[PDB]
C-alpha cells in the first residue's frame, strides 16, 4: 500500500 | 470557499489532496486530514485560492494533519457524494463488518465494508501502525479524504491503498483491497478539535  | 469533506484541496502550489471534515478548534476554522499531504505551514489553496496553512501533522507513525483556515471560509456539516451530501451527524467508530463510504477528489464516492482495524502500512518514508483497512476503492489523490458511514458517522481519514498501475485499486475485485484510513477520534483529541454536524 502506498500514500495517496 | 466552502469547506466540504471529500472536495480537492492544493498545497504549496505542488500536490493534491482532499478534505477530510470540518472542524474547529475554539474560534478558529479548520479541516483534518492527511499528514502525508503536507508540511506544517504548507499552503492549501481551494480552486486557486489561498484557504489556509497546515497547523500540525504526523506522518510517518500516524497519518494526521489539520489545516487552519481563513476567518472568510465557510464550514459545512457534509461530505461530498457526486452532487448531493452525507450530513456528519457525529463519530461513532463503526466496527470491522461495517460498511462505509469514503470521498475525494479523484475516485468520487466510494462504499465497501471495514475488514480489519490496527494494520501497519509500511510506506517508503517509514510505518504508519494503528490504521483500519476496508475495501471501498481509493485512488492517488483520495488522500485526506473522508471515510464516513451512510448514517453520518465520520471514521477517518484516507491514508494509503495498494493501487496497481492505473492509480487507483478499483479495478482489481473488493477481497484483494487493502485502503487504509487515519481514525477520526485520536486526531480530534489529539489536537482538541470539535466536528462540525449537522
Amino acid at each position: 500500500a502506498a500514500p495517496l | 470557499a466552502n469547506i466540504v469533506g471529500g472536495i480537492e484541496y492544493s498545497i504549496n502550489n505542488a500536490s493534491l489532496c482532499s478534505v477530510g471534515f470540518s472542524v474547529t478548534r475554539g474560534a478558529t476554522k479548520g479541516f483534518v486530514t492527511a499528514g502525508h499531504c503536507g508540511t506544517v505551514n504548507a499552503t492549501a489553496r481551494i480552486g486557486g485560492a489561498v484557504v489556509g496553512t497546515f497547523a500540525a501533522r504526523v506522518f510517518p507513525g500516524n497519518d494526521r494533519a489539520w489545516v487552519s483556515l481563513t476567518s472568510a471560509q465557510t464550514l459545512l456539516p457534509r461530505v461530498a457524494n457526486g452532487s448531493s451530501f452525507v450530513t456528519v451527524r457525529g463519530s461513532t467508530e463503526a466496527a470491522v463488518g461495517a460498511a462505509v463510504c469514503r470521498s475525494g477528489r479523484t475516485t468520487g464516492y466510494q462504499c465497501g465494508t471495514i475488514t480489519a482495524k490496527n494494520v501497519t502500512a509500511n510506506y517508503a518514508e517509514g510505518a504508519v501502525r494503528g490504521l483500519t483497512q476496508g475495501n471501498a476503492c481509493a485512488g492517488r489523490g483520495d488522500s485526506g479524504g473522508s471515510w464516513i458511514t451512510s448514517a453520518g458517522q465520520a471514521q477517518g481519514v484516507m491514508s494509503g491503498a495498494n493501487v496497481q498501475s492505473n492509480g487507483n485499486n478499483c479495478g482489481i475485485p473488493a477481497s484483494q483491497r487493502s485502503s487504509l484510513f487515519e481514525r477520526l477520534q485520536p486526531i480530534l483529541s489529539q489536537y482538541g478539535l470539535s466536528l462540525v454536524t449537522g
